[PDB]
């Protein structure tokens, strides 16, 4: 039961972690990291396959899946 | 209702450490009911006399607080 609350309502110390967190996968080498992650939904564009010739962006957008897959 | 003391927005910086809740906190420690009303009553007390202020008619006097909606 990880809880997910109005960002109003979260403690300083909620935030402290959040914030650092966030810093720290910014920082992140790892795949696992935030720059890799983004990439998931868009840009660079992961689809197709991670390297392949077209790429399209990682949108199941405009489809019931859609919020699955957000 | 004069609330002179304005001051009571005047939180910790770290903000979750605040004087009522260092009050409030001790007094949920408390297994004894009689001992917990002893610091819960006092906490109560705080906001009677922040809101009333030095007003005669007002939540800080015993006689005039019913009356204040607050
Ligand atoms: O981003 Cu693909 O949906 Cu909100």
């Amino acid at each position: 039961v990880m809880i997910r609350k109005d960002i109003t309502q979260l403690d300083k110390r909620q935030q402290l972690s959040l914030v650092k967190a966030l810093e720290s996968m910014k920082a992140d080498h790892s795949s696992d990291g935030f720059q890799a992650i983004a990439s998931f939904h868009a840009l660079p564009p992961l689809c197709p396959s991670p390297a392949a010739s077209k790429r399209f962006a990682c949108c199941v957008h405009g489809m019931a899946t859609f919020p699955q897959w957000h | 209702r004069d609330i002179n003391r304005d001051r009571l927005f005047q939180g910790s910086t770290k903000t979750h450490h605040n004087w009522f809740i260092e009050q409030a906190l001790l007094a949920l420690e408390q297994t004894n009911y009689c001992d917990f009303e002893v610091q819960f009553e006092i906490m109560h007390n705080g906001v009677h006399t922040w809101v009333g202020g030095k007003e005669p008619y007002g939540i800080g006097h015993l006689h005039y607080a019913s009356y204040d909606p607050l």
